[PDB]
RNA sequence: GAUGUCGGCUCAUCACAUCCUGGGGCUGAAGUAGGUCCCAAGGGUAUGGCUGUUCGCCAUUUAAAGUGGUACGCGAGCUGGGUUUAGAACGUCGUGAGACAGUUCGGUCCCUAUCUGCCGUGGGCGCUGGAGAACUGAGGGGGGCUGCUCCUAGUACGAGAGGACCGGAGUGGACGCAUCACUGGUGUUCGGGUUGUCAUGCCAAUGGCACUGCCCGGUAGCUAAAUGCGGAAGAGAUAAGUGCUGAAAGCAUCUAAGCACGAAACUUGCCCCGAGAUGAGUUCUCCCUGACCCUUUAAGGGUCCUGAAGGAACGUUGAAGACGACGACGUUGAUAGGCCGGGUGUGUAAGCGCAGCGAUGCGUUGAGCUAACCGGUACUAAUGAACCGUGAGGCUUAACCU
RNA sequence: AAUUCCUUGUCGGGUAAGUUCCGACCUGCACGAAUGGCGUAAUGAUGGCCAGGCUGUCUCCACCCGAGACUCAGUGAAAUU
RNA sequence: CACAGGUGGUCAGGUAGAGAAUACCAAGGCGCUUGAGAGAACUCGGGUGAAGGAACUAGGCAAAAUGGUGCCGUAACUUC
RNA sequence: AGGACCGAACCGACUAAUGUUGAAAAAUUAGCGGAUGACUUGUGGCUGGGGGUGAAAGGCCAAUCAAACCGGGAGAUAGCU
């Protein structure tokens, strides 16, 4: 549950450290972002040398949330804090190589399939 | 096709073999019983009327108990009407099961909503409240303007303003049949249904695909 | 906000138009006593439904 | 709303709520028959009859427990002592209302509460 | 109430092990993997019990990659195969929130050895 | 002898010169995507950075971020940042008091709603004897939005790049209603921990006060962030438009006669109200079967006797409620409280015993306590009775029957 | 610029985006030396701007506790007309 | 006005505390001269709040937050 | 030592909400500044209306001060309503 202003930690080695939600994709007056879905970032922090830099605009998809997902059984999937995967601009694909932390099922999709593959575990 | 009157009990779950749970409202059917047959000659209309559980006889008024003495009927708690189509045809005193839903795969269910008493605008308009800082005077739940100026000088019929909430008569439409058994006097639906444990539940075959 | 009209002893008497009051219909006497009182309360020496249930 | 909620507020907060039904259990245990207001009499019943049933058990836990609850060991005693063994074997439906006036003062709908099997000479002494 | 309660208790689970918050337990779960039907493990503390009948669940907390991951199972639900606890917690709370500000070394429970 | 000014907030309502979605003609329209005009007002129609701003520029969205009217809609609805008071300063002008339609810092926003209007909710009487229900449906209101992916199909089209119509499937955004089973929030009425202090003689155990003293949890209910469902399809008549047959006018011509189509607008279809629909409708059932007197003699007035069905009253009350209303129950009784058993929540009470110098630990013990919950149970309270409402129901004509 | 009309001047910085802010330029409509000029540590319920923490300020409002509002009894106003 | 306003001096118990702050009490004085119910909107005054965390607004207005003692340690600048 | 620091009494009055036919003709509540000094306060005294007093706001001078209040000239005058 992901909104503009929100603050969220970088699961991938992009070099995105702090990202801040500049903008929920995906619908006209779309309050919120949750595991699955594509947010608008601005890069708050990065590391040195990176594939990325501070103040760089581009997207991103939610990977891990605070609220988490719901399972058909009534089930929920909660995590600590909330996190996300840099995407190119265009073609909305990761800028990383690799997947820091836990992953949900709710990813398979023919664009997060290389996020659940190099996800060290996936819920 | 006809429709029946029942109780709702309350909600459980269903649990699939998929791993799926299923959120019901328990809805108990009891035999219905016709009371009346409205024909074209005698009514202009054609219709079942029917009766559904029991009454205290000391609670049974004597225009109600000749009504049933007609129709050979023990008196319900209620009367309710069930318009008939082309070929559909009932007789008085026949019995009808919750087994009619049992092939039945969408119903309608009609129930009398819980009352919230005297809402406010927030409550029963989805109004936005006001500042509740920045210098706002007594008016953070209050409904702003209810009108312009000199036109039209008066508020318009139909305004949202605060008044009476819920303890009405709300229809959800196309709710899945879970469970029909007539054994048990039981129907489940999936998801939520208008009205309080133990109020009348008026469940019909879906009007829509 | 104040009448920029005077109201009239017509209007005043149509707005008092349900403020009579009502007799009570409800009293019984007592079997025992004899003593009038209001249906489902106790008489004024301390009796109900013809017993004498407290000692005032 | 207040929709399956029980306990009347009394236009009073809960600890004086508390404190009163504290003084007014003591006030019917001692003098087995008392007048008040209708409302009051009828939540006063939710306070004593529990205090009745606990008294039914003679124990030390029991005896403190009423004592936290009435502050009192002349109620507390007459309770263990006295009303749990006359009310032994009664199920509940300990104590009785008997509606009486209106107050001159307010207007206020009165009623006597008493306990079902009256002492004269414990509400005299 | 009769007649939801019957319907309840024929849809519980009958061989459901004993286990109280601050114990280790592992839970096997049903899940689709791609296109196969395997089980899988979830291993961590119980830090909160909703004893409800049909509707009963359990918290189960675990670190994963320095981050905390809190599951909610519903207990009678056919996606959870088995339940056993690893390890028995020794605990005063019924509810073990205050975990969630503890790390490592602080957030440990001792062993219930009785 | 006062009609409060800009902008914002809240709440809107209309127009159409239409922003999107829908239909269509022309295109310098291959497709995709556009341009322009016609028809169309059903619904829908961003959040931010800067500034008092409206606007505007900028960032990022969106199917789209419409243009206008409504006292440049809306202060007896809110704000008070802009802007006409009094303080003060700068630049400029003036000898000066002062001045600026320059800028700058600071700077009191009242009104308990009588009438109209509107949102709710009652009381009265009427509908022609009275009464209890179930309805018919005139009329009124609500609703009406849309993305993306997939299949058709990498097809038609195209040198390629790209890439459809028609039709079908799925899943979302926003909006709306209901519900509390799940996930949670709350839960000063449940359980526990703890600080300071005062009391219950003291120990132990408890209680008062300190924001519920401060906290950790949490039942029922309420509830959204939770999870069900909805917008439709279809039908009728159309708009712009496309046509068939066809003269006037030997031909031609969608039109004059005749005929076929055609849109989110319109009428239906869906949901809610609804016979005060005084044009007061229909159906089923229930109840009432005594005399007398008087006058201006008539649909007249009164008296005695009668008092039904039903309604109400009183009481116990409700997931019903401001009050009223509405629903359940009243001993031939589960309506409320209690009581019993359970569940739930808290988390192993007290007392005693053991271990330790002690704090404290361990055992008895998942203990004790447990609201609004579930299943039961007449222990308490729901009294035999009373009040309102009557006593066979107008005239005319017709049709049956006497 | 408490001074600049044109003006949101231009350039740089900060922000995803900055009519304000900070730094710089000089084209000072209309700075300037006790009508004191330019600085200046400390001080300030002083004006402008940025950040961390924090949060019902807001997305967007939910539940709860109290005093009114509502009902009964007693007393009993007002402006206006 | 039996009015939440104003009015100079003196006295200073216990526990905790730096204290005449503050909390609980003693002596002593009081419950404030309409009450009874109910538990709607809305207003006032409070408590708790998922996910987010200034996106609010003219402006963080109002809230929320910080808060004690000891020791360690502490930058530019400075009139030292 | 200090118009030193933090902070009650005491003196003041920066912000907000409430109240605005008020509990109050300027307050209440939560916060706020000074708190050994150009401090604060009691009792009594002196200055008087074109006059006083003023760390200066045209502030204050007995609840409206760019000329107090009362009585008088007085029935000022009013080409105005
Ligand atoms: N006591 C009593 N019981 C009833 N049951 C049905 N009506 C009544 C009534 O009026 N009184
Ligand atoms: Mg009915
Ligand atoms: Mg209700
Ligand atoms: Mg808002
Ligand atoms: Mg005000
Ligand atoms: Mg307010
Ligand atoms: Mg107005
Ligand atoms: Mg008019
Ligand atoms: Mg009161
Ligand atoms: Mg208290
Ligand atoms: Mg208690
Ligand atoms: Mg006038
Ligand atoms: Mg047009
Ligand atoms: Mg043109
Ligand atoms: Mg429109
Ligand atoms: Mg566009
Ligand atoms: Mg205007
Ligand atoms: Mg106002
Ligand atoms: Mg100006
Ligand atoms: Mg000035
Ligand atoms: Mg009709
Ligand atoms: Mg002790
Ligand atoms: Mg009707
Ligand atoms: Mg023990
Ligand atoms: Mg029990
Ligand atoms: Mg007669
Ligand atoms: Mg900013
Ligand atoms: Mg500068
Ligand atoms: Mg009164
Ligand atoms: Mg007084
Ligand atoms: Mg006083
Ligand atoms: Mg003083
Ligand atoms: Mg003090
Ligand atoms: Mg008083
Ligand atoms: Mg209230
Ligand atoms: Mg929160
Ligand atoms: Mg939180
Ligand atoms: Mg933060
Ligand atoms: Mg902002
Ligand atoms: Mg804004
Ligand atoms: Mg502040
Ligand atoms: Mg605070
Ligand atoms: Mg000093
Ligand atoms: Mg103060
Ligand atoms: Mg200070
Ligand atoms: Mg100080
Ligand atoms: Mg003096
Ligand atoms: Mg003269
Ligand atoms: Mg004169």
């Amino acid at each position: 549950m992901i909104q503009e202003q929100t603050m969220l930690n970088v699961a991938d080695n992009s070099g995105a450290r702090r990202v801040m939600c500049i903008k929920v994709l995906g619908g006209s007056h779309r309050r919120y972002a949750g595991v699955g879905d594509i947010i608008k970032i601005t890069i708050k922090e990065a590391i040195p040398r990176g594939k990325v830099k501070k103040g760089d605009v581009l997207k991103a998809v939610v990977v891990r949330t605070k609220k988490g997902v719901r399972r058909p059984d009534g089930s929920v999937i909660r995590f600590d804090g909330n996190a996300c995967v840099l995407l190119n601009n265009n073609s909305e694909q990761p800028i990383g190589t690799r997947i820091f932390g836990p992953v949900t099922r709710e990813l398979r999709s023919e664009k997060f399939m290389k996020i659940i593959s190099l996800a060290p575990e996936v819920l | 096709m006809i429709g029946l009157v029942g109780k709702k009990v309350g909600m459980t779950r269903i649990f699939t073999e998929d791993g799926v749970s299923i959120p019901v409202t328990v809805i108990e059917v009891e035999a219905n019983r016709v009371t009346q047959v409205k024909d074209l000659a005698n009514d202009g209309y054609r219709a079942i009327q029917v009766t559904t559980g029991a009454k205290k006889a000391n609670r049974v008024t004597k225009p109600e108990a000749g009504h049933f003495a007609k129709a050979g009927v023990e008196a319900g708690r209620g009367l309710w009407e069930f318009r008939l189509a082309e070929g559909e045809e009932f007789t008085v005193g026949q019995s009808i099961s919750v087994e009619l839903f049992a092939d039945v795969k969408k119903v309608d269910v009609t129930g009398t909503s819980k009352g919230k008493g005297f809402a406010g605008t927030v409550k029963r308009w989805n109004f936005r409240t006001q500042d509740a800082t920045h210098g706002n005077s007594l008016s953070h739940r209050v409904p702003g303007s209810i009108g312009q100026n000199q036109t039209p000088g008066k508020v318009f019929k139909g305004k949202k303003m605060a008044g009476q909430m819920g303890n009405e008569r709300v229809t959800v439409q196309s709710l899945d049949v879970v469970r029909v058994d007539a054994e048990r006097n039981l129907l489940l639906v999936k998801g939520a249904v208008p009205g309080a444990t133990g109020s009348d539940l008026i469940v019909k075959p879906a009007v829509k695909a | 906000a104040v009448q920029q009209n005077k109201p009239t002893r017509s209007k005043r008497g149509m707005r008092r138009s349900h403020d009579a009051l009502t007799a009570v219909t409800s009293l019984s006497v007592d079997k025992t006593s004899g003593e009038k009182h209001l249906r489902h309360h106790i008489t004024a020496d301390g009796y109900y439904r013809g017993r004498k249930v407290i000692a005032k | 709303m207040r929709h399956r909620k029980s306990g009347r507020q009394l236009n009073r907060n809960s600890s004086h709520r508390q404190a009163m039904f504290r003084n007014m259990a003591g006030s019917l245990v001692r003098h087995e028959i008392i007048k008040t207001t209708l409302p009051k009499a009828k939540e006063l019943r939710r306070v004593v009859e529990p205090l009745i049933t606990l008294a039914k058990t003679d124990s030390v836990a029991n005896r403190r427990l009423a004592f936290a609850r009435t502050r009192d060991n002349e109620i507390v005693a007459k309770l263990f002592n006295e009303l749990g063994p006359r009310f032994a074997s009664r199920a509940g439906g300990y104590t009785r209302i008997l509606k009486c006036g209106f107050r001159a003062g307010d207007n206020a709908p009165m009623a006597y509460i008493e306990l079902v099997d009256r002492s004269e000479k414990a509400e005299a002494a | 109430s009769n007649i939801i309660k019957q319907l309840e208790q024929e849809q519980m689970k009958q061989d459901v092990p004993s286990f109280r918050p601050g114990d280790t337990v592992e839970v096997k779960v049903w899940v689709v993997e791609g296109s196969k039907k395997r089980l899988q493990a979830f291993e961590g503390v119980v830090i909160a019990i909703r004893n409800r009948g049909l509707h009963s669940a359990f918290t189960v907390r675990k670190i994963s990659n320095g981050e905390g991951v809190e599951r909610v199972f519903q207990t009678h639900s056919p996606v959870v195969d088995s339940i056993s606890v690893k390890r028995r917690g020794a605990v005063r709370k019924a509810k073990l929130y205050y975990l969630r500000e503890r790390t490592g070394k602080a957030a440990r429970i001792k062993e219930r050895l009785n």
